[PDB]
RNA sequence: AUGUGGUUUAAUUCGAAGCAACGCGAAGAACCUUACCAGGCCUUGACAUGCUAGGGAACCCGGGUGAAAGCCUGGGGCCCUAGCACAGGUGCUGCAUGGCCGUCGUCAGCUCGUGCCGUGAGGUGUUGGGUUAAGUCCCGCAACGAGCGCAACCCCCGCCGUUAGUUGCCAGCGGUUCGGCCGGGCACUCUAACGGGACUGCCCGCGAAAGCGGGAGGAAGGAGGGGACGACGUCUGGUCAGCAUGGCCCUUACGGCCUGGGCGACACACGUGCUACAAUGCCCACUACAAAGCGAUGCCACCCGGCAACGGGGAGCUAAUCGCAAAAAGGUGGGCCCAGUUCGGAUUGGGGUCUGCAACCCGACCCCAUGAAGCCGGAAUCGCUAGUAAUCGCGGAUCAGCC
């Protein structure tokens, strides 16, 4: 059951990583849950610009819509090995279980 | 909130009802529960898109504005 | 990355770049891209003479990359140092502002000196460009010089102009000259 | 009132109070912008001045005085 | 802070930048 | 002038635009429901009280209330001369609603929980059939005095 | 309540000043913070590499004076001294500056090229008529076009669909410790990626045209709502007190530590606010709909002791799966009956909880008693054009606690 989580600003960054990770592991897991989409949430934030230091009076608005994508891999095995060396892209951020 | 409720319910019960038939649901939906060249009959068809809205700075509301005063 | 070490993860690359830009400078650095996995940090500095950053046969290369491993441990982990050649200097941003912030500490004409720059990079490529001079001209009142050719505009507003931006600062006896250089590029 | 089981009093005036205590007294004041303490028995027959923020006020603490917080004895607010 | 030290309001997080401002300062190139 | 006449969606008991306006009137804080309550409340005082049918006894209170004819200040060479006027038959409407409802909170009597007995009997008083009351006052009030000034 | 003027004070640290200073820097003043005041204390120096010379040289424990620093000194047993090379100051100057910010102003302008007019500076274009949020567009014209700007291209919110389903729900069936808990299911909400949709496109009216008015459909319109994008410049605008930095000034101190006081004073003046003067209301009870947030010694379920604040105990959560949380206005039933009142809660007496070394000066909270002014506000004056104003409650940053 290692559940990965995908994360990443680019759509299609994910798209094309996470399909990757769906592929790969079908040789050596299970059959993979398949890329589950889990809805982008998108974070306003107003802030100071910078941490505190310069420019306290600093602030901005910031909107980052960050996406999802789980695909599940249940039953594993040598889906690590698999998995560790193929990776691509970067732009995203995985952690896995 | 049960307002918010009342609307959506509304919307539902005026969407389903195309649903069944498109004939029934007329004119705000439709043919005269449905649509019109510019004010909304009911309008049930349409979904408010109207949400709270963010307050803006450097007004008390987001768009009450503070009042000047001689001062 | 992590919640707990982002910032200490950040606080390296800070860190790096810091001597990258001390020593570099002959070089001619134009951006210093970090990428990262675990303890194997990418770093790649980009310059115009790659040699200056090499060394010969690799030496500097391998005192700078070791001088990296001092400051990043095991704890940072080791980190590579690749470093790509600039393909013509002439359209990086930062590299055409250093070069006209150079002249000026020179107490060269600046107006001309920007005229210059705005021909170099006008000339070789670039739909479009544009200097800018802080003030103190000459050592004289505060002043602001431009020079601008081609289309700049259809730049400046937000689509997709990509525009290399880049500004360099001038230490001088008289005080110090911000300078701002703008390259138009192909748009997406 | 209690604020809690211990009766707090920053150390600065406890330290440098009792410090007087063996010799005996100080004569003079002492000055803290502790105002936040309790004051203990120990300040007793001490003359402690304490910050309005404007100045330092000298005040006498006696044993019925005790209790209190010694900025109690200290006004901010003048009518000036 | 870490970078400028401005003390007066670095976000922990980054716990760097001059403040808001630095923080804004590295975003904005 | 404050924007573009909307049109309102006619009220639910009865499906009469010029209610809503009405109740529009009354209600404050946008407590839609309070308002309308109070409106429905009168209403059903309207029909013990009076035999008549609430609607029609509020349709003909407004036309007591409506000022044919209001005085508006003007500068003339010397003064300001209150110049007499029509007016709109929309500014009419407004008027009168609102004049009704701060008259009707204008009465002592507070009855219902609410307001709800002030704008029932304020209604009635205003009728015409009974054509009294403070609301028709200000208007034989603002009629009084144009012409005076004719 | 709060900021300011002023006055007062040992000091009430500093700055900000018409719009664009005054709930402003302060998104957290009891000590701290803290820059002020009182008192105790600390010169090769609080830090760097080094020189000549006399001297005890590692080090460990006391006393005198003191606010502390420091100074003097007793003394078990690398370092001091003399001469030499060489930190700290929120102390002044924002008219020496960087940076960043406010502002006119989200406002409609500023120009070029060629042509044409003029001896020339320059003009024409960019003016005129209609229209627009706009130098926006239309018609006109010795002008014809163009560049920066406007608009558009980008982001968030409105409606629909595809893809994806560990979010979601019996929607739909079987079971239940009846918690969507279990199997199961992607429909729905949702999550995030992409696609559609609005363009005065269609209908009637006026117009030369742009377009103005009106109507239908539609979630939505005639720029649908909010951002990014605030131009060349202006104010010798604001900040050396965030930081940076030229120059000037202080170095037993214009530095540093500490305890205490002050920044919280008041005869008064003003700004911004809160609560309210009540019946479209107040109180008690019962009962119903939300969003966005935050949680490690942190949110605190539930149980117990207390009228209560809160204390004791203790589950889960590591947080779409647990907690903050109750939503308030609202609906239902009762009380009040027009009174300074079951309005209104100032002020004051007493008891007590909690954080914190410590709540006199000078914390918040609870319970009893007290129960003020206030019955709608002079001259004058402020906000807002729709999901806006008005009204109701909820969260967060700072943060021990909290004004």
């Amino acid at each position: 059951k290692i559940r990965i989580t995908l994360t990443s600003t680019k759509v299609k960054q994910l798209e094309n990583v996470s399909s990757n990770i769906v592929k790969n592991a079908e040789q050596h897991n299970l059959v993979k849950k398949g890329p589950v989409r889990l809805p982008t949430k998108v974070l306003k934030i107003s802030t100071r610009k910078t941490p505190n230091g310069e420019g306290s009076k600093t602030w901005e608005t910031y909107e980052m819509r960050i996406h999802k994508r789980y695909i599940d891999l249940e039953a594993p095995v040598q889906i690590v090995k698999r998995i560790t060396q193929i990776t691509i892209e970067p732009g995203v951020d995985v952690e896995v279980v | 909130g049960h307002v918010s409720q009342v609307y959506a319910i509304r919307q539902a019960i005026a969407k389903g009802l195309v649903a069944y038939h498109q004939k029934y649901v007329d004119e705000q939906s439709k043919n005269e529960l449905k649509k019109a060249f510019t004010s909304y009959d009911r309008t049930l068809l349409i979904a408010d898109s109207r949400r709270p809205e963010p307050k803006k700075f450097g007004g008390k509301g987001a768009r009450s504005r503070f009042q000047k005063s001689y001062r | 990355s992590k919640k707990r070490k982002l910032v200490a993860d950040g606080v390296f690359y800070a860190e790096l770049n810091e001597f990258f830009t001390r020593e570099l400078a002959e070089e001619g650095y134009s951006g210093v891209e970090v990428r990262v996995t675990p303890t194997k940090t990418e770093v790649i500095i980009r310059a115009t003479r790659t040699q200056d950053v090499l060394g010969e046969n690799g030496r500097r290369i391998n005192e700078l990359t070791l001088l990296v491993q001092k400051r990043f441990k095991y704890a940072p982990g080791t980190i590579v140092l690749y470093a790509e050649r600039v393909q013509d200097r002439g359209l990086s941003a930062v590299a055409q502002a250093e070069s006209m912030k150079f002249k000026l500490l020179n107490g060269l004409a600046i107006r001309r000196a920007a005229y210059g720059v705005v021909r170099y990079v006008m000339e070789s490529g670039a739909k479009g460009c544009e200097v800018v001079v802080s003030g103190k001209l000459r050592a004289a009142r505060a002043k602001a010089m431009k020079f601008a050719d081609g289309f700049l505009i259809h730049s400046g507003q937000p689509v997709n102009d990509f525009i290399d931006t880049a500004t360099r600062h001038v230490l001088m006896r008289q005080g110090v000259l911000g300078i701002k250089v703008k390259i138009m590029r192909d748009p997406a | 009132r209690g604020m809690t089981s211990k009766p707090a009093g920053f150390m600065k005036k406890l330290r440098a109070a009792k410090l007087a205590a063996p010799e005996n007294e100080k004569p003079a004041p002492v000055r803290t912008h502790m105002r936040n303490m309790i004051i203990v028995p120990e300040m007793i027959g001490s003359v402690v001045g304490i910050y309005n923020g404007k100045a330092f006020n000298q005040v006498e603490i006696r044993p019925e005085m005790l209790g209190h917080y010694l900025g109690e004895f200290s006004i901010t607010y003048t009518p000036v | 802070c870490r970078v400028c030290s401005s003390h007066t309001g670095l976000v922990r997080k980054y716990d760097l930048n001059i403040c808001r401002q630095c923080f804004r300062e590295k975003a904005n190139d | 002038r404050y924007a573009n006449k909307r049109f309102r969606k006619a009220q639910c008991p009865i499906i009469e635009r010029l209610t809503n306006s009405l109740m529009m009137n009354g209600r404050n804080n946008g407590k839609k429901l309070k308002a309308v309550r109070i409106i429905k409340h009168t209403l059903d005082i309207i029909n013990v009280l009076t035999d008549q049918n609430p609607i029609q006894v509020v349709v003909d209170a407004i036309t007591n209330t409506g000022p044919r004819e209001d005085t508006t200040r003007v500068g003339g060479g010397g003064a300001a001369r209150r110049q007499a006027v029509d007016v709109s038959p929309l500014r009419r409407v407004n008027q009168a609603i609102a004049l009704l409802t701060i008259g009707a909170r204008e009465a002592a009597f507070r009855n219902i929980k609410t307001i709800a007995e002030t704008l029932a009997e304020e209604l009635i008083n205003a009728a015409k059939g009974s054509s009294t009351s403070y609301a028709i006052k200000k208007k034989d009030e603002l009629e009084r005095v144009a012409k005076s000034n004719r």
